[PDB]
């Protein structure tokens, strides 16, 4: 029951592209790499916890074995799939594989034939590009270039597809065999504190393939212990394969470059068979292996010549050095030359297996494979035939006390009587220290450190047998420096100082370093004797403690060993100095050992360093001293006496300068292993302190280690950099480590000595760090001291950016000073790097390395906040800023092509399973280099740089990164994301054709190659940043691009198609990639609408369901619930479902298709009536505390100055405005930042800012419901669902002014929401008033409004006119909805009496903007005072509208748009009974007499239609205001005003003429009901007295014969100017001239 | 009906034009609140026409 | 130190 669905997904899902196999690369890849996410991801997780998986992993053989499956491959091939059988075939025609095999290495070719086409030579524009961007750096081939197009024409061809199918088989194959070798590797040396779900997935792993449990007290090794033959078996056809290409292999593909895949191919596998192999050896360490399969190993091993057929060649030395290497540790593992003297010289039967030692078979096999080895003049021969002569001369001694079965061996072969052919081996192996330094070498290559080849877990347990080789070789080859020197380049490896690192490992790690403590063999002969050889023989015991050191930071229970070994040497030993001669006296006690003692008081360096006398030493034939010391503190001193250039002829030597060198670079790593493991629980804070102080012991008190080292640097700079031998290069390297070390626990002296350094642009003397620059050779002697100088600047700079602190001696001046000469040092050597000439690129790529991560920190740091902490740096930023963004035109390229030149070497690195230091050094190069580039890019975008000279390098820069990730997956998201930074600063700055640089066949490549997001694992990370990268690249002016993504060349390989899918499944997929994903859609619908809405509503079925369903079981109210981080998530996915759905809605009824759409999503708005507009869950009370919290804990740093400068995009999480990423560094070195329990300020903050990414979320959903709800209240016009529409618009209103009123949030996090939020009930009320469908509740609607007018500060005239003016059109509304509709009077008169003239006297005050203001105003009390509650309150209110005397001040601005206004206002206040006679009384007949207008009245340019826009307007002001003012007042009382109003009427016959004259065969038809009404009053009138209306001033014959020939031809003169947005008018005239009729008729 | 949507298209984004509501809204309320002072005039007038009878 | 891979010398070891 063990099927391949898993293993080999069905074809359909391959060729679709649903379901991307996991090829053998993506496992090797996340297996080498040790990803968690990729490792925790569900299916690689299914498809390791197979068991066909674990049984194909554990029978490599079966993968390849030839088998008929025809009947699976047909069954599989039947239910572009020809072409994938034919190939299926040919392939397992001419390899011996199966077909099933070879169909699944075909498909996975097919899935992966963009990274193959893109990892092809570039075409012509591209090298064109780079010649250009050039102006060393010669890695092309322009000789053989050619263009895109007969590029691609020979891709598609047969030939080249079976090339490019065959070298996928071969890189498959080798992905294989490095997946399994990790997987076994993680699964046997699992490293502790790892991820639970890791440890869940390797305890289910073993527990289902090998039935391994770690709750058993003894597991099943049994499956685990048969992988040794497993391989060993598959490694025969391995060099069978290697000896002979394929018979059936076409002869056109037999090539020299296929001959040369091949055999690499071959040695490969080897490789990793025998490193497997190793593995499962060295996991049963203790027990012997079967010696059945030792046998047959060493027979092949024999027949083969150890691999030295395949390997002979000179072109696979890269390769045959580690495979010679791993094989020779692999015959030391199976020979177990430690168990078997164990066994030999104990004679105890081991019982966990039986040995080879019982075979004389085996023994005559090995004797003649080592013979036939050592006769054909091989070398990696040289440890086995070695350990195998060790062996035989321990046999031989057993036999001569025995004079059982070993003896047949020893008289077979002749190997009794004689000794001579062992001991001619040994001899020649250990002539010239061969051995030593082939074992050294192996080793090298065997190692943890960066030049290793195999991973460091793999060396640490490599280097087991070397170190049991020499631990029983030891005792038999007396002490010498060559085993001394071996056994240092293997336990230590050649590594630098910054490779040392408090990361736990797993004990068995550990074991190789144990030893030297563990085993009195490797105790009493080594580290005894190194330590009696001191300071005599400096280099072991340098090296032993620094390794030691290196590897127990971690491990408490041998933590103090270095310390005690330092402080507490038990000897001493140094030259001898023949002054001393008469100071030393034979005591004759032994002439071997020549011991002595002390006659005279010796004092040496003549508190201070001074020995008693009558202590016993031996002569080592130099001497031995048995006294107890401390080391650290001679060593100090020697090295302030060597500083001081001083020599003393009767004290002792000085140290050397390899010595120096050596010995400041042990101080400076244990300084650093102290300081790292104090900082860990469990140590002690005093360790660095101490240590220091121990050094810096009796020593002078005017000077410490610190000083000494700095003297030592003031003497050794006085001589030119260049002139400088290796030596004290050495020596410079080592004291810059050791102040790279000292600045973690003394800052202050550090920054104190670096600002005099004097050798970084400090003076004019010579010494200066610039002047080591031109076209020099940089060699290991040249490049150890730049590459640690680069790093002990990063450290510098790193611990300047923590300027919230010890310190003593230092201040902000010294530090900037400091900082902008690192800053200078830093890009002269990076400017200078591009002419050395380096022994291998691995250093260069260290230095650009390093260079690239200070400057990207540098840059960072600057931006990253805006407050005063980032100024001790910002001198230093400011200037690389200044010289990466704009440099002059003659230096321009000298930055840029550095760059150029990383690229081009990452970009043409072959792929290799071997040699993972290299790969993860040029992995984090490639990654420093990407971020730097995005830093600059930001950097430019930010302070307003319109002209960037780096966008043009960029862009070929970005030609270059379009193929980078097919050499690595891991630059798919830097790359990506450096593309979105580029495109943004292309977006604020049509810009440069991306599609000119990239090229059409490359563009399709990198598109099919991005377009699956993160398929074969799907994470979370990848995915953000790959949807950022996509929105990022639609929203900019890209057309090309862009349509290639969306369109897939609709859609049906496009992104969209599988972010539909993954929108499908939200309500289970993680509300992190759900906000990218939408941010995605909103950016591809904004800008493309017209496919993705189209692709929406064709598939709309899926869509609108989920988005439904999201909607309905949405609460409002997360927070109580389970989840406090994931609200803010919500909000945000919530708000961009409504844009989405407010913008197809929007298209919908511009194709006028959004009826039933709507009306089916308006049922799904719950969500939005329970967490919209309200705001409210700002909660600023936990802010203000913590905001307390922090300013009464740290006075001098502020909650403020944690604001981000908008430098990168604001993530919506827990640091949208405090920058966490840095605090986490910069508050953590005082307690109160960690808390116990998760607590103290890191939770606060992370709340807020959570808090803060909700009140964002909050808007964005409010502006997308209000433009939803804008368009809906259109959609929505016709007579239905009109209840539910009307309660959801009443509650949004009154969540708004509730909201309004309620705690506002702060201005200067978020926008000011005066005016932002009021402008939507305005429209809202507008549109519900237009409809009419109001349920006039203003009972409790206006008292929000009323209270938000009184605590509003009264701003009538301020800085807030939008807001003030929006109150007021809000307020209107209101009332007039509330007159459509008593307990209301009493509820309104508070507007009439306290805001409306408090308003209109404030602004009749500034008036002395206000047109307007003075308007809207008099619009609102007109439509006030027409509530029915009014007209029977108008006794109440006559007092109140009398306190203020406005109408004074209304007839004074009347005394001319303000005029009008001031007309319009006293007129609907005389719309009151008691006010209207108050207004007809004589205070308005003086003005309206003596008013300045008469001025303008009195001429007879007054017309409706007048040139001058001051008659026009007098005239509308009459026509308009002053007649219906007249009939107000009239009413009143007309008997005695009638002789007022004929007097006007007679003073002013110019009005009443172009009234008569206009119309001839409306505003004026009212004039003539008014002048009717006025006629027939006054009429009725004199009827009575004759002394008043003297004459009538009207005519009756001409306005009759109007009336009368103007009662469809009315149309001639009716050009409505002013209403132009809405049968109107007609109805009125014809009421009005009904009107007359019942006047004057 | 999508062919006369591509050719009656403008290259902009959309969120632009949706917001054009706002000022289509700002221009109809000056119509509106002309109309709600011409209604009141007329309710004044009428109410008067009423009180004289 | 001494002679070369000392072939001769016998100890306990």
């Amino acid at each position: 029951t063990l099927t391949d669905r898993t293993y080999l997904p069905p074809l359909e899902d391959c060729l679709t592209g649903r379901t991307v196999i996991l090829s053998w690369r993506l496992v090797a890849s996340a297996l080498e790499d040790a990803d968690l996410a990729r490792l925790t991801s569900p299916a690689l997780s299914t498809f390791l916890r197979d068991g066909f998986v674990h049984e194909l992993l554990k029978h490599p053989a079966r993968v390849f074995e030839p088998k008929d499956l025809k009947q699976e491959f047909e069954t599989k091939t039947s239910s572009g799939v020809d072409t994938i059988k034919k190939d299926a075939l040919w392939l397992a025609d001419a390899v011996a594989i199966n077909q099933v095999a070879a169909l699944r290495i075909v498909l996975i070719e097919y899935q992966t034939r963009a990274h193959s086409h893109l990892v092809l030579p570039l075409s012509t524009q591209d090298v064109a590009n780079i010649q250009e961007a050039a102006g060393i750096l010669s890695l092309l081939n322009p000789a053989s270039a050619v263009d895109a197009e007969t590029m691609w024409c020979d891709f598609e061809t047969e030939a080249r597809r079976r090339e490019r199918i065959l070298a996928t088989y071969l890189s498959e194959r080798r992905s294989f065999t490095a997946a399994v070798d990790a997987l076994v590797t993680f699964l046997l040396h699992s490293a502790p504190g790892q991820h639970k779900d890791l440890d869940s997935l390797r305890r289910a792993l073993l527990k289902d393939a090998f039935a391994f449990d770690e709750d058993l007290d003894v597991p099943d090794r049994s499956k685990l212990l048969t992988m040794a033959p497993t391989y060993m078996n598959l490694v025969e056809d391995c060099i069978a394969r290697a000896q002979a290409l394929p018979a059936k292999l076409g002869e056109s593909f037999k090539t020299e470059a296929f001959e040369l895949d091949w055999l690499r191919t071959a040695i490969t596998e080897a490789v990793h068979s025998l490193s497997i192999a190793f593995q499962a050896l060295d996991l049963d360490t203790p027990y012997f292996a079967p010696h059945e399969l030792l046998s047959e190993w060493f027979e092949l091993m024999n027949s083969s010549l150890f691999l030295e057929s395949i390997l002979g060649f000179e072109v696979v030395a890269d390769l045959a050095m580690p495979a010679r290497s791993l094989v020779s540790a692999i015959c030391l593992k199976m020979l177990n030359i430690d168990r078997t003297i164990q066994f030999l010289h104990d004679f105890d039967y081991p019982d966990g297996e039986e040995p080879y030692l019982l075979s004389s078979q085996t023994l005559n096999k090995i004797h003649t494979a080592v013979t036939n080895a050592v006769n054909s003049g091989v070398a990696a021969s040289l440890p086995v035939a070695f350990a195998w002569s060790l062996i035989v001369h321990q046999m031989h001694l057993g036999y001569q006390e025995r004079a059982s079965p070993y003896d047949d061996f020893l008289r077979e072969q002749r190997l009794d009587n004689d000794i001579a052919p062992v001991e001619q081996i040994a001899m020649l192996a250990t002539s010239r220290g061969q051995v030593y330094q082939v074992m050294s070498e192996m080793a090298l290559c065997l190692g943890t450190t960066h030049e290793a080849a195999f991973r460091p877990a793999v060396g640490a347990r490599a280097r087991l047998v070397f170190q049991d080789l020499l631990k029983r070789s030891a005792y038999l080859i007396p002490y010498q420096d060559e085993p001394v020197f071996s056994l240092l380049a293997i336990l230590a490896t050649g590594r630098q100082y910054w490779d040392v690192t408090d990361a736990l490992s797993a004990s068995s790690l550990n074991q190789v370093y144990t030893d030297m403590l563990d085993d009195e063999t490797l105790f009493t002969q080594f580290t005894m004797q190194a330590i009696n050889r001191f300071p005599y023989e400096f280099n072991p015991f340098s090296v032993l403690c620094r390794v030691l050191a290196a590897a127990l930071i971690t491990n408490k229970d041998k933590a103090d060993v270095v310390t005690g070994w330092l402080w507490r040497t038990p000897t001493l030993t140094v030259d001898w100095n023949p002054a001393w001669d008469r100071s030393y006296e034979l005591c004759f006690e032994d002439e071997n050992t020549n011991s002595f003692r002390l006659t005279r008081d010796v004092d040496l360096f003549g508190e201070r360093f001074i020995i008693p006398e009558g202590t016993l030493g031996r002569f080592v034939t130099t001497a031995r001293l048995e006294f107890e010391h401390s080391a650290l503190a001679l060593l100090g001193k020697r090295l302030e006496v060597k500083a001081a250039e001083e020599i003393c002829d009767s004290g002792m030597a000085p140290l050397d300068v390899d010595e120096q060198a050596e010995a400041v670079a042990m101080l400076a790593t244990v300084l650093r292993a102290e300081s790292l493991k104090s900082t860990a629980k469990g140590g002690d804070p005093e360790a660095p302190l101490k240590f220091l102080k121990e050094a810096s012991r009796l020593l002078p008190h005017n000077k410490d280690i610190l000083t000494v080292i700095s003297d030592t640097i003031d003497g050794l700079v006085e001589k030119e950099l260049l002139e400088l031998d290796g030596p004290q290069i050495a020596v410079l390297a080592s004291c810059l480590q050791f102040l790279h070390a000292a600045l973690a626990v003394c800052p202050g002296r550090v920054w104190a000595y670096m600002s005099r350094c004097a050798l970084i642009a400090g003076d004019a003397r010579p010494g200066r760090l610039s002047r080591i620059t031109g076209s020099l050779d940089m060699y290991a002697e040249r490049f150890d001291l730049l590459s640690s100088a680069v790093k002990l600047f990063a450290a510098l700079i790193d611990s300047a950016a923590c300027s919230a602190v010890p310190w003593l001696g230092t201040s902000e001046k010294i530090l900037s000073r400091v900082a902008l000469a690192i800053a200078q040092a830093a890009l002269d050597v990076y400017e200078s790097t591009t002419t050395w000439r380096f022994r291998s690129e691995l250093d260069r790529s260290i230095l650009v390395r390093d260079v690239v991560g200070l400057m990207h920190k540098l840059v960072v740091h600057a931006h990253t906040l805006s407050s005063h902490l980032t100024s001790t740096l910002s001198p230093a930023a400011a200037h690389i800023i200044s010289s990466f963004l704009t440099p002059p035109p003659s230096a321009s390229s000298l930055r840029f092509q550095p760059l150029l030149g990383t690229l081009l070497v990452a970009l043409i690195t072959p792929r290799a399973t071997l040699y993972p230091g290299q790969s993860r050094i040029l992995a984090e190069r490639v990654t420093s280099v990407l971020a730097f580039c995005t830093s600059l890019l930001r950097a430019a975008d930010f302070l307003g740089q319109t002209h960037i000279p780096l966008q043009t390098h960029l862009f070929q820069s970005a030609c270059l990164l379009a193929r980078l990730p097919a050499a690595n997956a891991v630059y798919r998201a830097p790359v990506l994301e450096l593309l979105r930074a580029l495109v943004e600063v292309a977006g604020r700055a049509e810009p440069p054709s991306l599609l000119g640089y990239l090229g059409s066949h490359a563009a399709r490549s990198f598109i099919s190659l991005v377009e699956g997001i993160d398929k074969p694992f799907g994470r979370v990370e990848h995915a953000v940043v790959t949807w950022r990268f996509f929105a990022a690249v639609i929203r900019n002016r890209q057309q090309w691009m862009a349509g290639c993504l969306l369109t897939g060349r609709v859609g049906e390989g496009s992104v969209l198609a599988a972010a539909m899918e993954r929108l499908r499944e939200v309500k289970s997929l993680d509300v992190q990639e759900a906000v990218a994903v939408m941010d995605f859609v909103v950016s591809a619908q904004n800008y493309w609408p017209w496919t993705i809405f189209a692709v929406r509503k064709e598939k709309e079925v899926v869509d609108a369901l989920r988005g439904y369903v999201r909607g309905l079981k949405a609460p409002g109210m997360v927070m109580k619930t389970d989840g406090a981080a994931a609200a803010a998530f919500q909000a945000r996915i919530a708000a961009y479902v409504a844009e989405t759905f407010a913008m197809q809605l929007y298209h919908m009824r511009q194709m006028r298709q959004a009826e039933k759409f709507a009306g089916e999503l308006v049922a799904d708005l719950d969500y939005f009536l329970r967490e919209g507009v309200m705001v409210w869950g700002y909660n600023a009370s936990l802010h203000g505390n913590f905001a307390r919290n922090f300013a009464k804990r740290f006075p001098g740093v502020e909650v403020d100055d944690f604001k981000r400068t908008m430098w990168l995009p604001r993530e919506l999480g827990k640091g949208y405005y405090y920058a966490l990423e840095v605090a986490e560094q910069m508050l953590g070195f005082d307690a109160g930042w960690g808390g116990v329990k998760q607590s103290g300020f890191r939770k606060e903050m992370e709340t807020a800012n959570l808090n803060l990414s909700l009140v964002e979320a909050q808007v964005s959903l409010f502006h997308a419901w209000e433009y939803l709800l804008l368009e809906l209240t259109l959609s929505l016009l016709p007579k239905k669902e009109n209840a539910a529409f009307a309660r959801q618009v009443l509650q949004v209103v009154e969540q708004c002014l509730e909201a309004n009123q309620r705690s506002q949030p702060p201005e200067n996090i978020f926008v000011v929401l005066g005016h932002a939020r009021a402008g939507l009930a305005l429209t809202l009320l507008q549109r519900l008033a237009d409809a009419n469908q109001l349920p006039r509740d203003v009972t409790h609607l206006l008292a929000l409004v009323s209270s938000a007018i009184h605590a509003v500060e009264n701003p009538f005239g301020a800085n807030d006119l939008p807001y003030f003016r929006t109150l007021l059109k809000i307020l209107f509304v209101v009332l007039r909805a509330a007159k459509q509709g008593v307990a209301i009077t009493q509820q309104v008169l508070t507007i009439l009496d306290r805001v409306v003239a408090r308003c209109f006297r404030a602004l009749a005050a500034l008036v002395h903007t206000a047109p307007e203001d003075l308007a809207l105003i008099t619009a609102i009390l007109q439509a006030c005072l027409s509530v029915p509650g009014i007209e029977q309150c108008q006794v109440q209110v006559l007092n109140i509208m009398a306190a203020h005397d406005v109408f004074q001040v209304a007839v004074a601005l009347f005394s001319p748009v303000y005029g009008e206004l001031a007309l319009l206002f006293l007129l609907e206040l005389s719309a009151l009974p008691a006010l209207a006679e108050h207004l007809a009384c004589d205070g308005l007949l003086g003005h309206l007499a003596a008013a300045r207008l008469a001025g303008y009245m009195r001429r007879t340019n007054v017309g409706p239609f007048a040139e001058n826009a001051g008659a026009a307007r007098c005239y509308a002001i009459w026509a308009k205001c002053l007649l219906p003012l007249l009939l107000n007042i009239l009413a009143a009382l007309g008997s005695t005003v009638a002789p007022e109003v004929a007097w006007v009427l007679n003073q002013f016959p110019n009005l009443l003429q172009s009234s008569v004259e206009r119309i001839e065969p409306l505003l004026e038809i009212s004039e003539i009901h008014s002048l009717a009404l006025l006629t027939r009053v006054l009429a009725a009138c004199r009827a009575q007295n004759a002394r008043d209306v003297p004459e009538v001033t009207w005519d009756g014959a001409k306005v009759l014969e109007c009336v009368e020939y103007w009662l469809k031809v009315l149309r001639e003169r009716l050009v409505p100017l002013g209403p132009r947005e809405v049968n109107r008018l007609e109805e009125k005239a014809v009421g009005l001239l009904v009107g007359v009729r019942e006047v004057l008729e | 009906d999508v062919d006369t949507y591509l050719s009656n298209l403008q290259t902009k984004t959309t969120l632009s034009m949706i917001a054009d509501g706002l000022e289509r809204s700002a221009r109809d309320f000056d119509a509106f609140l002309e109309e709600n002072v011409t209604l009141e005039w007329e309710a004044q007038r009428k109410r008067i026409y009423q009180h004289f009878g | 130190e001494d002679s070369i891979l000392q072939p001769g010398a016998f100890s306990a070891n």
